[PDB]
């Protein structure tokens, strides 16, 4: 679980962008506070 | 469980945006499609388990 990459975006990426933000996405129409469901952190892990 | 009933989902306007926005789940989860895109896709069979 050491690996892991973003699932989540509210845009996409530029060429040769770089984006270490660890907020909170929005995932619907949910106010997250930035703090659940449609509220979830972006970084994700592949558990090779 | 041993025989679950299966809805087919056909000639409609699905309207995804009824499950995904609705707080009225324990869990949500999508495979291969992101949720608020199914939204503009369409198939020619859908179905319900």
């Amino acid at each position: 679980y050491n690996y892991l990459f973003r699932l989540f975006r509210k845009s996409n990426l530029k060429p040769f962008e770089r984006d270490i933000s660890t907020e909170i996405y929005q995932a619907g129409s949910t106010p997250c506070n930035g703090v659940g469901f449609n509220c979830y952190f972006p970084l994700q892990s592949y558990g090779f | 469980v041993y025989a679950w009933n299966r809805k087919r989902i056909s000639n409609c306007v699905a309207d995804y945006s009824v499950l995904y926005n609705s707080a009225s789940f324990s869990t949500f989860k999508c495979y291969g499609v992101s949720p608020t895109k199914l939204n503009d896709l369409c198939f020619t069979n859908v179905y319900a388990d």
